[PDB]
């Protein structure tokens, strides 16, 4: 039994060993209970503003648009603590665990991102960290391990499987069903079983709350889209939420096309992957003819989530939202026009967003939109990225 | 088939319970996999539990996982091992054959399909290993349509509802991870209870049986078994017999 | 004549060829107009609300006072777009350049942080950008140029001299009086000839500002001392500003102490050098014994100036404000102590305030005191050389 | 002394400019400075314009900042150039010394014992590169108390206010940077006023003359003739001699 509905249609749910159930119906009922309780809302809102600086700028770019009917603005998520956006819903669940009388947490980790993000939330509330990562992506991520074990968390290389982000997934929930009474398992996106894709929106609400405020204050309407890169689904459902009942408001979310949809190498799964159960939900997913899990490609390691967060996939079936992709040479060109128009260096995740409205203004400069980019994160950590394709082009 | 049924009944008549040993199909390759299948027949296994390797086995501690990578490393698809399990099941007709599976493999080409595929080639129950009761309806009633007994796990941690849950939707036996619940299992007409849980040496088993379980399940022991003996198979082959022999005595009246 | 008195005590001046005196007073006349006029104030304060993120948090940090009767706030400048302070003051001089017709933007860099911040604000604003830097920097500031360039600046390395940030600092001049009827010069501290270290305390003194006005949001009175590290000045001038007048308030500056006073290897000629005239300004300087400009030496490569501001010489002469120096040694130990505590990774030039403030408290944990830390940039750029310390201690 | 009042009439009664070269002290060494300054003294220099190696010399180009690199890699300290210039000032009593300095290395040791050391080697002027007129006032007042013109820079962008300012304050002769100038210092009494900017050649140097100004400095292509001979100091006099000796003759009515 449980006190919400586990699905979203037909993708969701709470497909797990028998061994975690209470596990999950214990957070649910915590997370309930936390919702409805003004002192927990008020010590969230406490961290995020004080700890966290939200509100986030609403930043307009009249450079970019300059001779064309789009107007742009970009929720600026890469200026909160930690510089993404992920940092928000850390601290929600956080305070779910103390609220649970947990000390310890558990974390995966794939490009590092969440690692970081875990271990400044638990080093802030005294929680005791531990975070599971792929042999691989500890190899490959030097500095985010580095940033993690400052700020005290154990970092666990695993060498199980492929030894990358599923593999960290797995090994995180085998912990975690010893250890349920004592820690809690800080699951990095708006995806797995229920009811991680809920807590997980509802801990990044404030995104799309804040832009509708900003938004109406700035230019007395409502966007006609917001625009957001889908790694596992966080930020994308962050900002969506608020807006799924203006049904004006048009919802883009935008998966990594890595060398391009055709080639196979891409992180595209809700529109060219094929729905199975995985990560404890009925998602779509990367995966074989045989039903092996595969792993995505794409320039950004943030995107390489090879599933997509099932509220996601619901949105899409009925129509609410549409999802589009965009490869690596574009999401590139978007961060080379953020850095020289706007002086801003963008997450390449948060590129691919902005590629795609770069497209929407192109395509049709004549065409009178408010667009709303999701920029997720800033790219300090992606200039060495950056750098070596340019190079490697001759750039 | 009532193949679980009729080894129970037979069981009970020999005041004994059932040793079942588990292996990873195709571990470390299809004809050593076999060879080891019918050894742990041979040396007195009741039934057999087997997985099919899968990229991702979250339910599974570090000796599968490593098994499941031998059978990948040696190329092993579910393909092949329903292959195995038809050749299995012609070699030996009234032993209970159950598979332990994850459910992307089960739901990737038609849940009802794979189920029809088990049934075809001789299977006796499927375990799905992560697919809780609460969701577990299409894979219990895909199963039953198929003849086959949908197993599941009664955890360390259950409660009231979750074992009326189990006695009521499982059948061929109940897979015990722990005498509280062996007691309550049995009131309320569950399937057979099998302890699962750290059964790894003689006293384990003949512990099970006296608690009041049916028998005993060894998760990984057999695979601890196969990873020691990799480079040896002919030993590998006798170590395996050995174990069995004498942990399949241990559950004799 | 000057609209505006260019020293403070004997301290400051316009020590410039006279070629430059009619660039300084056209500036000292522009900077005038500008802050009375409303339009230039809403211009800027849009720039910094919106582009910036201001304001930025004021964050308690009850993790690391537990036990003793201090209470610590940290003024989160490191939450700022781009990371650190600096970026306040460039967005002002960036709109002074635009007021006075100028198309093109003039800066002199160290360690990159200002060449990328006056990077950013002329992508912005849409100002053509030249960077003087000393080869030797360029060759160990790899990052800051990469960036530098993606946001379109032009990247000049220096090879005069020493070909460090004096000598960078002497080619911009060279250039402005050449070029000034199109170009500014964007100078990066609180210090140089007038009118810049007027133009970037009053660029920098919302820090101060906001501080004010948190703190007695939150605790009902003023802060018992600020605290802030100093290179040329400028983040610590912009905290203790809107405190001067306050007399109950301490303001502490912070000079890099490097391997220790005694070993003259360090950056603290405040309290440490001597008098000279130098950067178009009296002010304390290293220097040798007959008078050559010497570099100074701190782990953190922005308090590498060799003199400071002249507003700060004259605070100290009065005795309204106390400097004092924290060494390589203490400032790492701050660092660890913010991100092990906190969550936070701090500069390592806000970690030599950070390691007073800790003193303060340590020395004397029963003494009742409400201190700010200006936290003047986040560390990120510092973890290389942090790690690099460890591991040879062996840590 | 009277050196620059002294220079000018005699040259105003040979109807002829003054054609003043500069170098830097110890470039490339104390030796060869020594020899390069006797060269131009005896190729007809009218006055030297000297300057003292600074750590930062804010005001000055690229062959000069190369030159100031040179003088330290010798090892060269202002006291070493004052100890220089006590030497030149013995061989050569007549012709007018001026120095070119940074405000540090004046402020240093005291702005009143800087001047005194000048007055006691024979220096007649002293011009400080980064002192503008308007911040002048305690250089100004040291140079006069011991006996040394304080030289003002009137620069291409001077405004009137600047020209009665220059015209007012400096001695022995007014630095020019550019003829409304010229015409402007001569109606408010300035020091006579030499042109420093590009005087690479003879015809800079008549043109200077013919414009009205009192003569030339060349403040950078003697440096440059130092840079292009380093390899062969015989050469290096060479070519400075007769480099002088075609400027001077380009002042001569
Ligand atoms: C983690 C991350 C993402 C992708 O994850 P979502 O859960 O889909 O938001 C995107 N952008 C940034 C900057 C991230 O750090
Ligand atoms: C530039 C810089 C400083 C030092 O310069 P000030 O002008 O003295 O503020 C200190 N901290 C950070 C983070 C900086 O970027
Ligand atoms: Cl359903
Ligand atoms: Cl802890
Ligand atoms: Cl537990
Ligand atoms: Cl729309
Ligand atoms: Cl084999
Ligand atoms: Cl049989
Ligand atoms: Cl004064
Ligand atoms: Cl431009
Ligand atoms: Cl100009
Ligand atoms: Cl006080
Ligand atoms: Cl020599
Ligand atoms: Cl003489
Ligand atoms: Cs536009
Ligand atoms: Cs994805
Ligand atoms: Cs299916
Ligand atoms: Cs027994
Ligand atoms: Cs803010
Ligand atoms: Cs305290
Ligand atoms: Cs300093
Ligand atoms: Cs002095
Ligand atoms: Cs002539």
């Amino acid at each position: 039994t449980t006190l919400l509905n586990p699905y979203f249609g037909e993708f969701g749910g709470m497909y797990v060993p028998q061994i975690l159930m209470p596990a999950l119906n214990q957070l649910e009922e915590a997370f309930v209970s936390a919702q409805k309780d003004p002192e927990f809302q008020a010590q969230f809102a406490d961290l995020l503003k004080n700890y966290a600086g939200r509100p986030t700028a609403l930043t307009k770019c009249q450079n970019i648009t300059a001779g064309t009917r789009t107007t742009l603005y970009l929720k600026r998520e890469d200026l909160l603590h930690g510089g993404a956006h992920k940092t928000n819903q850390v601290l929600g669940q956080a305070l779910l665990a103390k609220r649970m009388g947990k000390s310890e947490i558990i974390a995966e980790t794939g490009a590092g991102q969440h690692g970081v993000a875990s271990a400044l939330a638990s080093a802030l509330l005294g929680l005791k960290c531990r975070i599971y990562m792929g042999a691989k992506d500890v190899e490959r991520q030097s500095p985010n391990v580095f940033r993690m074990r400052l700020m005290g968390a154990e970092v666990i290389p695993v060498h199980s499987g492929s030894a990358t982000l599923k593999d960290a997934c797995n090994e995180a929930l085998r912990d975690w069903s010893g250890s349920y009474e004592t820690a809690h398992y800080m699951l990095g996106t708006a995806a797995g079983p229920h009811p991680y894709p809920t807590i997980v929106r509802e801990f990044q609400r404030m995104i799309g709350e804040e832009t509708k405020a900003q938004i109406l204050d700035k230019e007395g309407r409502l966007p006609d889209a917001v625009i957001a890169c889908v790694g596992g689904g966080s930020n994308a459902i962050g900002m969506f939420a608020d807006f799924i009942n203006d049904t004006s408001v048009g919802l883009i979310g935008v998966e990594p096309g890595g060398h391009g949809i055709e080639t196979g190498e891409h992180g595209a799964p809700l529109k060219h992957g094929r729905v199975g159960i995985y990560f404890g939900m009925k998602a779509p997913m990367m995966q074989t003819a045989d039903g092996q899990i595969e792993e995505s490609y794409s320039i950004s390691a943030g995107l390489d989530f090879p599933s997509v967060g099932p509220q996601h996939a619901y949105l899409n079936s009925i129509g609410r939202a549409d999802y589009v992709s965009i490869t690596d040479d574009e999401a590139l060109e978007a961060f080379k026009t953020l850095c020289r128009h706007e002086g801003i260096i963008p997450a390449l995740e948060s590129s691919h967003a902005l590629a795609h409205a770069l497209k929407m203004m192109r395509e049709q400069p004549e065409k009178e939109q408010l667009l709303v980019v999701n920029l997720s994160g800033r790219g300090d950590k992606d200039i060495f990225t950056v750098h070596d394709i340019l190079k490697a082009r001759g750039e | 088939m009532e193949r679980y049924e009729n080894l129970f009944a037979q069981l009970n008549d020999r005041r004994e319970g059932a040793f079942v040993p588990f292996v990873t199909l195709g571990d470390p390759g299809i004809e050593q996999s076999l060879k080891i299948i019918d050894t742990l027949i041979d040396a007195g296994a009741d039934a057999l539990e087997l997985g099919v390797p899968f990229s991702d086995p979250l339910a599974d501690g570090p000796t599968i996982q490593n098994a499941n990578l031998r059978a990948f490393a040696a190329g092993v698809t579910p393909a092949q091992c329903f292959e195995m399990l038809a050749l299995i099941r012609e070699k030996h007709p009234t032993i209970p054959i159950g598979l332990l599976m994850y459910a992307n493999l089960v739901f990737n080409n038609g849940i009802d399909a794979f189920y029809a595929r088990c049934e075809q080639v001789g299977v006796d129950s499927v375990l799905v290993a992560d697919v809780p009761v609460e969701e577990s309806a299409p894979f219990r009633q895909a199963a039953l349509r198929h003849n086959i007994a949908p197993i599941f796990i009664c955890p360390p941690n259950a409660d009231d509802d979750l074992l009326r849950q189990v006695a009521s939707y499982g059948r061929g036996y109940t897979y015990l991870l722990s005498h509280h619940l062996i007691e309550k299992l049995k009131e309320y007409h569950a399937a057979p209870a099998l302890q699962g849980f750290g059964i790894s040496s003689p006293e384990q088993v003949s512990a099970a049986v006296r608690a009041g379980a049916a028998g005993a399940i060894s998760g990984s022991a057999i695979v601890k078994i196969i990873e020691k003996n990799l480079a040896s198979p002919k030993q590998m082959l006798a170590e395996l017999r050995s174990f069995v022999s004498a942990m399949k005595a241990a559950s004799r009246a």
